[PDB]
Order: C-alpha cells, then structure tokens, then sequence
C-alpha cells in the first residue's frame, strides 16, 4: 500500500508525513477509481488471461512441458496455471493497494529459493508473467495497461 | 462402612436469613464412622445440640471386618 | 418404505482456490503440445570446434 | 505494518480468492475517509508540539511526579518524557492515516508494559497524559477526525494498561 | 555438545579413574557402528537435497498448510520451512555422525517449541515433515543406518511435541 | 521412458485400519437375510385386550 | 400448573408473586376456555390421531414390528400404541396445566433407563411423539396446534 | 492393566502397594504366557470369529438389518463389521494387559452417548459381542476360554 | 454477559446520557424480531440431538477423523465432540436469544483456542463441523432465523479460527 | 480378606468384579490350603519365634531393656512379650485373611500414637518384626517364606 | 499416565491394527523384567523410611543445609524436605513397578522446577539427596533392580534440574 | 508476617548465633517506639473512617472516574474503593504496630498490581488516594508518628507502582 509505504518511509526518517507524500496519498486517495476499475478488468477475465497467456508460453517454451520438463502432464500444468493465477492475484492486488509491498510480502521474497527447490525455471515464470502482461494489456485500455504493467514490470524484474 | 444416623438442631446464632432452613437447621443425615468424630465437633463449634445419633449401619464391638 | 443408506466415502470437500483441482480442466482445455522424442545420440559430435567460438 | 486496504488484501489473501463487491465497497469508504485523514494529519503535524505542550501543561505539570525525585524530575528525563508524547503522537497519527491499528501494538506496544515496568514509569499518568492528548486533538482538529484519533489513542491506552 | 567417545571420556573423568572395560566395550561399540555411519553421512551430503525436496512433496505439498490460509502459504514462508528442513536434516545428519543427540537438544530444541508458538508455526506439520525425511532417508540409506537416523529424526519430533 | 506425474490426488489410496472397505467384501458373502416388509394395519388393533392382561 | 411453576420459581429467590408472572396467571386464568377446548377436542379425536401416528411411525421405522422388533407380536404393538396413548395424555394434562411440570414429572424422569430396561428405541419413541404431533397440529385449527405444539416439542426435545 | 489399576489405587490410597498386590502381579507375569496364546489365536482366527459373529446376528435379530433399520444397508452391515472388529481389538487388548482398563479407556466411555448419537440398539451390539465369545469358546481350547470369554462377559455386562 | 437490551443500557450508562432514538428504534428492532428468537428457540430445543446427529453425518463421519489416528476416535473422544458440537449448538441458541455475541464471548471463545491447542483438536474439521449444524438449522428453523443463527455459529467459527 | 478388597473396589466402581478380580478370587481359593498350612505350622510353632525373636531383639538392642526404660523388668519384657505373640497371631491373621486389612483393622491403625503414649520406639518394634521375619524364613519353607515375608513385610513398612 | 504394556497397545491403535511380533518380543521383554520389580517393590515397601533415612544420614544430615542459613535448617522446612523425599522415593518405585516414566513426568515433575524456584529450595542439594536415595537402593536391592531405580531417579533428577 | 523484633530474631537465626548487645539495643529502641505506635494506632482506629472519609473527598471526587463510566462509578464499584481504602489504612496501620514492611508484601501487596491491571483500577488514582491517606494521618497524629505512617503507605504506593 502507498500508505503503508509513506508511513514506514516517515517511520524510518523519525517524522511526520512530508506534504509530498501526503498529496500523493490525497491524490491516489481521489484516482482510486480507476484502480479499481482495472482491478475489476483483471478479475473478469481472470481465466482467459491465464489460459491465454499459458498457451503463448507452452509455444514459446515448449520444454517445460516435454518429458523431462517441470510441468510435464496435465496436473502439472494445472499446476503452471495456478501459480499463473497467484502472480495475476498478486498483480490486481498491487493495482488495488497503489505500491508493490503486498506483492513483495506474498510472493516475491524467496521466490528463487522455491523454485529452486521446486525445480521449476524461474526464467520460464518470468516469461509467464510477461505473457500475462501482454494479454492483459492487449485486453486492457492503453493508460491503465500502463498502469497494470507497472506492477506486471515489477514482477518480471523480481522474478528475472 | 460403619456409618452413623445423626439428627440434630443447628440454629443460626448470628444471621436472619429469608430463604427456607429446615433441611439444614433440622435434618437426619448418614454420617460415616471416621467423618463422625469431625462432624460433632463441627456441630459442637456451629452450637448445634445432637439430638439423637445410632449406630445404623455396621455392627458395635466388632474388632475385624469394619471396613 | 424407502431408506436412506449412504456411503463409505464421506461428503466430497469443498474445492478451494489454491487448489490446482479446477484448474485441471482448463489444463485439458489447452491441451499444451509436447515436443517430439529428439534422435540426437552425441556420440558422433565432437568437441573441439562444435562448440562456438566468437 | 498494516492499514484498511492492506487489511482487505490480506483478508482476501487468506482465503485465496480475488476482490469482491464488498472488498471495493470497504475500499470505497476508506477512500471516502482519506479526505479526513489526510487533513487531520497535516493539522496534527503541522501543530504537533503544541499538542502535548498543552497535554503536558494539563495533565502533567505542578504535581508530585514533577516535584524533585519523581519520574518526571531531573530535565533529561523531561526531554525523554515530551520525545515519548511526541512518539505517541506522532504513531497516532500513522495510525490515523492508516486506518487500522496494527502499527500501534507493532512498533509502539511491543515491549511497552515491561519498559515502563523496567524504568519505573507511572503507568496511570501516562495514560492520563496520552487522554490529555486525547481532548487537545478533539478539540483542535474537530468531531469525526479527532473520534478516529481518539479511537488510535485510546487503542494506546488500552494497551498500556 | 559432546559424542558418544567423549561422552565416555568425560564419563570417566568425572570419576577420575582410567578408561575401564566398560569404556572398552562402549568404544567397541562406538568403532563398530563406525563405517555405516560415515556412509549413511556421505550419501546423505551427496543426495543432501533430494530428502527435503521429496519429502516436502510427500508430506507439505498440495495441502491447506500450503495452499492460502496456511503457514506454508507465501514464498518467503516457504523458503522459510525449507531452511528449517535443511537445519534439520543437517543437525540429524551431525547427531548420526557423533552417536548422540548432543547437537540435536543443545543447538535445536532449546527454544524451538516457543519460537514457533510465537511464529505460528504447526508444530504437527513439522513433525509429519520430519516423519517425511525419516521415511525418504530410510529408502536411500539402508536399514540399519536408516533406523538410527530416524531414531534422531523422532528424538527431534519428542524435543518439538 | 516417462515422467512418473506427481498425482496428488490420494487415488489408489491404500485401504487401512478402520474402514468399511476391509468389511464391504465379508458384508458380501454374508449377504445378510433381510427381512420382509410386515403387513401391520395399525388400524384394527382393538387396544383393550391385544394388550398383555396378566 | 403455570400457577405451580410461578410459585416455585418466587419461592427459590423468596419473592412475593410479582406482577410479571401474576399477569401471566391471569392471563392463563382468562384464556383458559381455548385449552379446554384443545383438551376436549384431543379427548374426542384421541383415537384416531394415535392410530394415524402408529401408521406413520410404522411407515418411517417398520423395524419394530418386523419379527426381530421389540414391537412385533401384536400384543407389543398394543403396548406401543398404548404408550403412545399415555404420551397424549400428558400432553393434555399438560394443556390444561400450562406448562411442562407435569409431563416432566409422570413420563419423562428416567423414561431413558425405563427404555434401556426394556430395549425399545426411544428415538423411534420421539418420532413416534412427531408424528403425533403432526397429526393433531393437522386435526387442529392453526393457533391451537401452534399452543400444543410447544408441550408436543416439549416431549419430543426431552424424549431424545 | 492390571499393574496400573493396582497402583492407581495404592496412589490415591497414599500408600505402596499391598504385598498381596504384588502377589498378583507376580501371578500375571508368572501365568501372562497363555495370554500371549490367547492373542495370536484371537489375531489369527480374528476374520473367521467375526464372520461367524455378525452372521449369527444377522439370524437372531433381523430388525437390525431389516429396512428401516440402522444396520439395513450393505455399506451399514460394513460399519457393524467394523464395530465387531473394533471390539475384537479391545478384547486382544484387555486380554494382553491382564485388566478391563484398555477396553473401557478406549471403547466403552461415553459409548452409549455415541450409540444414542447414531441410533445404533447397544442391547445389539451387546449380543453381537456375546456371539463373539460363544464362537470363540467353540473355535479355541478351553482352558484359555475360561479367561478370554470371561472378558467377553465383562465387555457384554458393561454394555448391556 | 448481556443481551441486546442490557448492551444498549450499558453504553448509554457508559456514555452517561439517557436513551436517544437510536436506542429506542434499536430495542424495536430486537421487540420485533423476539418473536422469530423464541420460535427458533422452540425449533432447536426440540430437535437439539437430531441436528448434532445429521450434522454430524454429513461432517465427519466415515473420514480420516474417525480412522485410528484421528482425534474422534475411541468413544471417549466422539462422545466430548458431540457434547462440543452440543455446546456450540446450545450457546449459539443462547446467543441468538440474546440478540448479543457476549455470552460466546465469555462462557465459549475464553481458552478454547488453547484448550483445543493442547488438546490436538482439529480446528478446520471443527469450524466445518459448525457449519453443518448452520446448514441444518437452516434448512430446519427457516431462512431469517437461521441466518442470525448461521451469523451467530460463524462469530464461533472466527473465533475459533 | 482379598474378597473384601476387590469387593470393596467394584463397589466403589459401582458395578460387578471385573475378571481380574475373579481371577484374583479363583487363585486364593486355590492357594488357600497352602496359605492355611502355612499359618498352622506357625500357630503351632509359635512359642519357638516369639522367644527367640525377642532374645535376638534383646541382644541387637539392649538399651530397650536397659533399666528405667520402658521393657526394663521380668515385668516389663512378658507385656512386651505379650505384645510379640498379638503380632504374631496378627499376621497369622493376615495369612488367612489373604490380605493385610484384619493387620490393618487391628493393630496398625493408631499404632503410632498407641506406641507414642506407651513411650515404646516403633523402630525397635520394627527391628522386632524383622527377627520375626527372620525366625520365620529359618524354621519355613522357601516359598512358604516369601509370602510370610510378604506379610511381615508389609508389618514392617506400615509400622517402621 | 500410560506404562509399557499400555504403552504398545496405544503404538497399536494409533495405527490401528493388532499386535504384531514387534510388540510380541517387547511385550515378552517386559514379561521377563516382572518379578524382578515386583520383589524390588516389595523389598521397598518393606523398608520404605530406611532408605530415606540412611539417605539423609549419609548427604544431607551435619551439612549447611541444617546449619542455618540453610534451606534445610528448622523442623518444618526438614520435615517438608523428607515429605519430598518420600514422595520421591514411593513414585520411582511407581515408575519401576510401571516400567515406565509416565507417572514422574505426569505426577512429580509438572511445576516442580518453577514451585521450587518459587520456594527457593536447593535444586543440587535435591538433586544429591536423589543419588543418596538411589544408592542406599542399589546398596539394599541389588544390581539390576537398582539400576533400573537408578535410571528411573536419574530421571527424576534430569527433569528436577 | 514479621515485625521489628521477629526480624531481629530472624537476622540472628539467619547466621545462627544467639542475641548480642546491638540486637538488644534494636529492641529496646523498639520498645522505646512502642507508646507511639501503640497511641497512633489508636488514634487511628478510633477515627479511620474520618481518614478515608476526607481523604477521598480531597482527592477522587469530581473526577474523571467519578463521572460515569470510569471506575469509581457505580455504587457497587465505589463502595469497593472505599473498602478498598480501609483496607489500606488497616494493614498501614498493622506495619506501624509491627514495625517492618513485611505484611504489605505478604498480604497486601501480593498480586495487588495484576488483580487491578485485570480489573482496569486507575493506578495513580491509587496512588494518590493514598498520598491522600497519608497526608490526612500525618495532619490528624503529628508529624513524628505520621512519619512511619507515611513510611508504610509510601511502601504501599512503592509496591503498587
Ligand atoms: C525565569 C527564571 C525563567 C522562566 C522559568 C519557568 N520555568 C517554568 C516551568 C518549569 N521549570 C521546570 C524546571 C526543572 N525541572 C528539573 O528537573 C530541573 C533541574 C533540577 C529544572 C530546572 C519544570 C519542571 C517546570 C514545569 C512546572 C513545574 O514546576 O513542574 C515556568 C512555568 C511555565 C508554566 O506556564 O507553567 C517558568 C515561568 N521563564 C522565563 O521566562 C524565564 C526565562
Ligand atoms: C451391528 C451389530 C451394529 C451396528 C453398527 C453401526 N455402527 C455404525 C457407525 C459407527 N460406529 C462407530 C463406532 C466406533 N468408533 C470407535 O472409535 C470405536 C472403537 C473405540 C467404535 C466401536 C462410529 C464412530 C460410527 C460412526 C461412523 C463410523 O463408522 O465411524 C453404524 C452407522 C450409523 C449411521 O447412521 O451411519 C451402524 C449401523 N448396527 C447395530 O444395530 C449394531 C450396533
Ligand atoms: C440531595 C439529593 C441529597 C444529597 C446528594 C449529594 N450527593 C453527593 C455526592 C455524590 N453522589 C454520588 C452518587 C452516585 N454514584 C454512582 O455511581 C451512582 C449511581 C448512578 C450515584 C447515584 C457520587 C459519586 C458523589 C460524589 C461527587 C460527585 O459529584 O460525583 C453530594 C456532594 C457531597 C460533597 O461534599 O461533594 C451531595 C450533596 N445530599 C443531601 O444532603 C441530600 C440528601
Ligand atoms: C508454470 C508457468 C511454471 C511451473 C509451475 C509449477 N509450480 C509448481 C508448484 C508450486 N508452485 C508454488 C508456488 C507459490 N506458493 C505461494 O504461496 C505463491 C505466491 C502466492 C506461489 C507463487 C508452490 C507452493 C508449489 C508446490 C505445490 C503446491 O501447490 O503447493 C509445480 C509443481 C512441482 C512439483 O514437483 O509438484 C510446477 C510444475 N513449472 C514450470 O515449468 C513453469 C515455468
Ligand atoms: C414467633 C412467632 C415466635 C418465636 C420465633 C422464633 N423463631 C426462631 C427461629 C427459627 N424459626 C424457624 C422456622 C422456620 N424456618 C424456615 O425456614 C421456615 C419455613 C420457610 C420456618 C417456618 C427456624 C428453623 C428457626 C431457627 C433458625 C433461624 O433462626 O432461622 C427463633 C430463634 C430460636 C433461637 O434460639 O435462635 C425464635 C425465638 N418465638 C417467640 O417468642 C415468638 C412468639
Ligand atoms: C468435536 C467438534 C471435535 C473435537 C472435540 C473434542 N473435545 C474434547 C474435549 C474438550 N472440549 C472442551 C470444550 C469446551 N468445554 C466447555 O466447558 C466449553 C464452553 C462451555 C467448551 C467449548 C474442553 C474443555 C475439553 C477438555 C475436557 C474434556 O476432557 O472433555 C475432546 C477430548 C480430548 C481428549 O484428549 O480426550 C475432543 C476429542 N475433536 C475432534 O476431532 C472433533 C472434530
Ligand atoms: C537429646 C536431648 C536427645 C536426642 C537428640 C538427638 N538429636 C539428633 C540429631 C538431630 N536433631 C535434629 C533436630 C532439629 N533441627 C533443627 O533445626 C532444630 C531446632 C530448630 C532441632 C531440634 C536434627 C535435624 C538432627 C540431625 C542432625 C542434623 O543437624 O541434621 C541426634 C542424632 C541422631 C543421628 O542418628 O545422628 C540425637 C541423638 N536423642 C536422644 O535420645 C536424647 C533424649
Ligand atoms: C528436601 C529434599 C530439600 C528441600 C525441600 C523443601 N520442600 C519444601 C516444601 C514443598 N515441596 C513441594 C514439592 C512437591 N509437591 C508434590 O506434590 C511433590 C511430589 C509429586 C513434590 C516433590 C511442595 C509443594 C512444598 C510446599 C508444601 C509443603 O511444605 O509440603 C520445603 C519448604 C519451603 C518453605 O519453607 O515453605 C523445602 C525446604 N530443601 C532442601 O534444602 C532439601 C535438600
């Protein structure tokens, strides 16, 4: 949240809020709107985005779903899919809440060590997410894919 | 066990209470044989009088079996 | 007369989202296109100019 | 920490589904609040020295942990006594903008009791001296911001006590 | 900490004689288990990731501790417990090598049970991991060294419950 | 030549102590003699001598 | 009697009668009519109500008068639908009385060990006590099944 | 056990143990050989004596698995299977620690306000047991049967 | 504890004044709804074991809870679940006569998380347990009483949770 | 006797004798004319242990008998005597009873403040049944002597 | 509590199942151990003061302890500290008649560690007066049946310090 | 308890010698005190309703907690708090018989902090009101036996802080 930004900033510098923060909070405070109206977008077509996106990437890297690849039978694309729709989650919930600390918190921290662990290439999920991000912005208007692909280019430098 | 039957009249010497007291004012009760020692003395302090008190159950002067 | 007999297994869970159970049907839905076996037995490759050198 | 929508996000989060109706409507009424917290908290920061120079003259001043040998006494704990006002203040006024109470039982409440327990802090005269803030707030910035500011110092003197 | 050779080494000295034929027979003892456990020691540092990794995926995967609302849940949370399975297997795997559970109730347990009542940790779901390691290690080590490792590994699971 | 699929699902789950899927084969070759619907009116019992009078 | 349970309940805390039972008496004392006519009504169909719910019961539970059944014989059946007759009764000695007393204190203290003794299922007994009460609050003009159904639910809630 | 009774009395009797207590001790763990007999013969033959059990049931009274009945269904007469094998293993069990204490810790409290939860006739599942221990003093030697079918009148006196 | 009643007399005692109109229109409500509470009390007083017993049915039975293992297993243990479930189910009765959750509060939620902590108590397969016995006092006593009762066992139910 | 002890155990239990306890009944009434052989070898023999138990006693510890002491005289040592055959003829008792409570009901309950007020040492009284003890096993049987110095045992315990 | 024959018919039922020949040779083992106990018990009850006496008389009698100054100094606190001592001695004849320690985990050392801190009783002269205890046993019963009181004070003085 | 004479018994108990010259000159300036204290505690007695009658006068009426919702409101709570107050005075006036601070710690002092942290009693009100005490005693008996009246109830707010 940007207020939870702000406040932790203010925190961190032992004051109170800066008049520049605090018209950043006054000004997200008003264009919520739009906010929430990308937020609507994303979850309506939440499953066409990852099926869509999920396709493009199985063309593109077809080795992850080959034998011997990560996410090789249909469960295991289930699977893709899921973490597909964790990462478009997390994505509407940094729209939502205006700064990318939600989507640091829940899963970006470690991300590395649990696909490592996993087996899973995190190139290939950083590929995933920017397919996410090319479908929701070809099905997007162009100031709020803008404003999805903030977060969507978080997320694809995190996981990069 | 030995147990005694007791009855006696206890009365409240310090207190006027408003709800019923017969059954522990006035009341016959089973009392057993190592409790009874206590439970006069306790009546003796509460300055209640035994009015009656038999050897209901057991039988007197038995040496072994009481138990 | 009818009588309600039921089963060995109990009522089914309710599905839930972290679940990957409902995205199974849209896994089939794609349907992904695996790649062919590849015929490559590296023994007759060579390495001392099949590797690049730029 | 967390604030309203942060607290949204995680509700639905624990849940795993996305955000519902009633998410943005809750969503809505926190932006509808953001007017009203942004202004307190410029008043309150712009005024903040005031507030518990008032609060400390209340609640605080010609009594007999100001005396000689009490809490207050001997001028670096004075100092460490307005600081501490101006913590309490100040992390109200997070918490205001906020919009949820997390941030007072994170980063001020953790360790508070036994702080206090440890320095020998009076632990009712504190109290006394954050609803001394309390009134001076109301009475400066107004009834509905200076009830949200009540609320997060009274949330703070709960937890003190 | 202390091993089972300088556990009888101490035993001795406290009582301030030489080494008598109980320590004799207890340092046979010790030199016959020997080349089983620098085995089972080498093959668990070989394969040292294969035990967590399926044993996670036998017991914490695909489960509500995993799945949002549980604490497997986040990935920060997650690479949290395999650090812990990692510390775990390591310690058990030091414990086999020494021949007493010195290491496991001297640098684990003291601590552990409160530390995770404090993080919320499910302290049955590290105990199901655990039984995981034990039945993945007993697979890829043997019998006998298998039965010692897991003789640690449930010494771990009595130390946590 | 395959990737065994990590199946989570508990199919195939091995049937342990405590369920009546251990039984469901002895209930079986029991085939236990159910009796037949009784053709009780429930009307025409005259309840002043059917009932016992001893 | 209402009249009975106002007076145990003043005299457990030693009051005077208040007027929020006396009330209640009164109450009870004018309205009296409307259930001695449910009394008179149950008396005069008291035959055919408890053979519809020995029809009923036999329906949802024929193990009692299968051959195995602790109903079965013709005459344990009689005895059911003799008991099914004290159990209406009660509910219209109840009716008359106003309250729970006392059926409590005729048919349902140890009714438990009474069944134990005898081996019958006393849930068959409580859904025989439903159908009875659904076949009178059939018999019965709304409200006054309605008035008897809390003495009926009464039986049945301390029946099982 | 035996020993744990024992010295759960002497521990609330604020004393050692009787030496007439450790008497019989002595007598368990002289004579515990033909308790071990008795519970590998019960684990051997524990399919053909349950099979024999229910199906002597099921002739006597067939209300239980009449329609209607709890234990109508084919899946019904499983879980009263179940129950049977459930009362074998306390009895192997209680036969083993030379007490009634396993049988009542594990499956006699609060038994009945099971049975009554799941309409379930205890008067049955009493019967059920006793044909247990008939067909266990058929199948096994009898100087044993003494023992195992005396703690087969324990488990039918304590539920029934 | 209190009712909805003595909640509204409390506060205005607490906030000194008299009862304005949002007590008055407040004890309307509750006058209005007192009704459908006794109905609803009748209802479940009457069918107290037969809702546990279908709840019960189609919650937890035949699963990994009454397997060996489980904690319903042996008749002591399903015996303190369905007197748990009997509890929940007469509190929540409570409650809903009430109009207030204070009673849950106090005489139900106090110790029961840690109470069932010690005790293994399975706290998911609990929560779905109140939720049949929501499902069939719903399907039972109507759709508006057994929405307030279905509010009143999901207040357990977070509490719980 | 041991049929008093388990006799009072189900009835505090408030049910039946559980098998034990009839097991603990079959073997006493097994064993009880070996255990009433062994208390006549010792009524008959009786006068040998008390007089040379109480010689022995003297010669351990003469001060009890050292004058102005408490079994100082002719006197004083035939009550002390006395006192010698009455716990003898108590754990004879004992050996018929199968238990320790008729020693119990006797002569050990207030033994303490018995010997308090006789300015008798309870630990010399112990050394005393001791060298009863002794006596006994020397002039019995082995196995006849274990249970003997069971019951003395228990003597011992209770009264040391 | 729960002793070894309990012990293995409760390994049984978690799983479910009957006795096996793993619970066979154990259950045969605890068979064999038996009289052993059963006439260590009787030798203890027969002289049940004495080791406690020549206990005290060889640690704790003419030491600080009943100097003064001492905790264990005037006829209450010594008279409490044989209390303690019988009661220590009487449930490890317990623990060796169950063969178990069950009884002094459940029984003795719940608080005990915290009431003494509490009291401020001596923890290592208690710990002493254990092994006093334990070797007049070993004196008086024997090899193998003292040793098995010795492991079972042992862990009485594990769990006291 | 203990007094000043018990106290000098104790301090000669504790290094275990008998009574020398300066012990006897520690109970004869106790004897010296006793008129004093026995006059003061008179004094005191005979008027201790006086003392907390005017002491809460002066210092908790017309306050916060005497408006409604704070604790000195209803009747109940505020006869508790003069109850309360006597109590004070009484064991105040048992420390100045007695001559030491044991009793306070013994039987008043003895979980006081948590009973009123439970029950939400404003500290410093506490405190003042007994700073009220003592100077009405101090006013009412003099100077010189008002010293160790405000001794002990300068204890009392010592503990109690
Ligand atoms: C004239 C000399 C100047 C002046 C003084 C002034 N001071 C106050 C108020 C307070 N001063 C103190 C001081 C101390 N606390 C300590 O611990 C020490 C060192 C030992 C000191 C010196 C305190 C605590 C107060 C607060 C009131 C109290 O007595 O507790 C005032 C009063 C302010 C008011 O409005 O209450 C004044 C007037 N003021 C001037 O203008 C001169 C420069
Ligand atoms: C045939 C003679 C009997 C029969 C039995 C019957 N049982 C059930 C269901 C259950 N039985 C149990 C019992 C136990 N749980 C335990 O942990 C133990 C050992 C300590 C026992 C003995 C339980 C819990 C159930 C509920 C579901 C389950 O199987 O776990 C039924 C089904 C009732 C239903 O409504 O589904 C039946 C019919 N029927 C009889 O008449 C005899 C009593
Ligand atoms: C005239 C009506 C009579 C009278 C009254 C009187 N009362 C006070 C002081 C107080 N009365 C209260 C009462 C309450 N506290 C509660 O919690 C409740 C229940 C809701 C009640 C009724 C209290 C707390 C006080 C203390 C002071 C305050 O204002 O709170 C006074 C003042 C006495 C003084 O010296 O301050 C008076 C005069 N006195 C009479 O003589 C008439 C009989
Ligand atoms: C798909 C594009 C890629 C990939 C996917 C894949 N993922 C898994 C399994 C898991 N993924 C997670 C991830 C998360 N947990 C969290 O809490 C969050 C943030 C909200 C995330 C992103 C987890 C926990 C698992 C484990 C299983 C579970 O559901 O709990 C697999 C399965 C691996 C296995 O061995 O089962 C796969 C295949 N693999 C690819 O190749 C693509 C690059
Ligand atoms: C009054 C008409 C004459 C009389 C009375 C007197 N009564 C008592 C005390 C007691 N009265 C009772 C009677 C009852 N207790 C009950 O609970 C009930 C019914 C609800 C009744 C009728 C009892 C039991 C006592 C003793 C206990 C008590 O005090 O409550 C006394 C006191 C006797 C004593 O010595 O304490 C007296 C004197 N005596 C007269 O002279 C009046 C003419
Ligand atoms: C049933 C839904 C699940 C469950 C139940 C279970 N409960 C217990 C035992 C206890 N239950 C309580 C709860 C309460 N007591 C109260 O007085 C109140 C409020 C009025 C509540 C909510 C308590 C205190 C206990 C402990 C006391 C006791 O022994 O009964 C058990 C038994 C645990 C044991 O070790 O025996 C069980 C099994 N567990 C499940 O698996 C069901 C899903
Ligand atoms: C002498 C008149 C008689 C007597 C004495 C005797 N005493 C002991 C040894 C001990 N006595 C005590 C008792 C006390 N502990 C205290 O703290 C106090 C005063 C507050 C007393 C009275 C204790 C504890 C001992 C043990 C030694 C120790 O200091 O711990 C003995 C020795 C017994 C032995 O076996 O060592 C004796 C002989 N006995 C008589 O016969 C005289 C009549
Ligand atoms: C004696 C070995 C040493 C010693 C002990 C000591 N103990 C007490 C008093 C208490 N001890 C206990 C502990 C127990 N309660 C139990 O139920 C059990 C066994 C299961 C134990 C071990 C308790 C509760 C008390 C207080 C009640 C009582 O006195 O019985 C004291 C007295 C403390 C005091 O002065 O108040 C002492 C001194 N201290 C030593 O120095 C000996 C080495």
């Amino acid at each position: 949240s940007i207020v939870t930004k702000s406040i932790v900033n203010a925190d961190a510098e032992a004051r109170y809020l800066s008049p520049g923060e605090l018209d950043r909070i006054k000004a997200f405070v008003t264009g919520g709107a739009a906010r929430l109206r990308i937020a609507e977008t994303l979850t309506g077509s939440r499953e066409t985005i990852v099926k869509q996106a999920g396709d493009r990437l199985f063309q593109k890297r077809p080795d992850i779903v080959s034998p011997g690849g990560n996410a090789y039978g249909e469960e295991m694309t289930a699977t893709c899919l899921r973490d597909m729709d964790y990462y478009l989650r997390l994505v509407t919930y940094g729209v939502v809440s205006g700064d990318v600390t939600p989507i640091e918190e829940i899963g970006l921290v470690g991300v590395r060590e649990m696909y490592r662990s996993l087996g899973t290439p995190i190139e290939a999920v950083a590929q995933s997410v920017r397919e996410m991000k090319e479908v929701a912005s070809g099905l997007m208007s162009s100031d709020d894919a803008a404003e999805a692909s903030a977060y969507f280019d978080f997320v694809i430098g995190k996981m990069s | 066990m030995r147990m005694f039957r007791i009855t006696a009249c206890v009365p409240s010497q310090t207190r006027i209470r408003t709800q019923r007291e017969l059954q522990n004012t006035y009341f016959t009760k089973l009392v057993p044989y190592d409790n009874w020692f206590r439970e006069q003395q306790r009546i003796m302090k509460m300055g209640g009088k035994i009015v009656k008190v038999e050897l209901a159950t057991g039988r007197p002067g038995t040496n072994a079996g009481l138990a | 007369w009818q009588n309600e007999v039921r089963r060995f297994i109990p009522q089914e869970k309710k599905l839930t989202a972290g679940n990957p159970m409902n995205f199974l049907g849209m896994a089939r839905s794609i349907n992904p296109a695996a790649n062919t076996i590849p015929k490559v037995s590296a023994q007759n490759i060579n390495i001392e100019a099949s590797v690049p050198r730029r | 920490m967390q604030d309203a929508i942060t607290a949204v996000i995680n509700s639905a989060d624990v849940q795993g589904k996305y955000l519902d109706g009633a998410a943005m409507d809750k969503l809505k009424s926190y932006f509808a609040s953001g007017e009203l917290r942004v202004r307190a908290a410029s008043v309150i920061s712009a005024n903040a020295a005031t507030i518990v120079k008032e609060a400390v003259a209340k609640s605080l001043l010609y009594s007999d942990v100001t005396r000689p040998g009490g809490n207050m006494y001997t001028t670096r704990r004075y100092a460490a006594c307005i600081r501490d006002l101006d913590y309490y203040l100040r992390y109200a006024t997070y918490a205001m903008l906020a919009g949820d109470a997390s941030i007072l039982d994170e980063r001020v409440l953790n360790g508070l009791k036994e702080t206090y327990n440890s320095l020998g802090v009076p632990i009712s005269s504190t109290v006394q001296a954050i609803q001394a803030i309390k009134e001076v707030t109301a009475s400066l910035v107004g009834a509905d911001a200076g009830k949200e500011m009540g609320v997060y110092l009274d949330y703070i003197c709960s937890g003190l006590s």
